[PDB]
């Protein structure tokens, strides 16, 4: 759905918090406080 | 083995990467999509062909 700027992609899988696009979600996780993107 | 019942056309097969069954493959091939911009298309739209 375009490209994301400001969130680091991780190789994990949790429940969807903030929906972005085709199967990608974003969340605010502790592992320093930062925004991550995941499937 | 499920008592003789044949579920091989509705259960998925790992041969194809999009793990869909035979009936699902027929249903997905039958409906001709309009090819909307749910995939990015501006690189195609830039090159006039
Ligand atoms: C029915 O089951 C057999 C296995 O006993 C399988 O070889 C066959 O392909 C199945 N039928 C269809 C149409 O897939």
């Amino acid at each position: 759905a375009g490209c994301l700027i400001g969130a680091e992609y991780v190789n994990n899988s949790y429940e969807c918090d903030i929906p972005i696009g085709a199967g990608i979600c974003a969340s605010y996780q502790t592992q320093s406080q930062s925004i991550i993107a995941y499937t | 083995y499920f008592g003789g019942f044949n579920f091989s056309q509705i259960l998925p097969d790992p041969s194809k990467p999009s793990k869909r069954s035979f009936i699902e493959d027929l249903l997905f091939n039958k409906v001709t999509l309009a090819d909307a911009g749910f995939i990015k298309q501006y690189g195609d739209c830039l090159g006039d062909i």
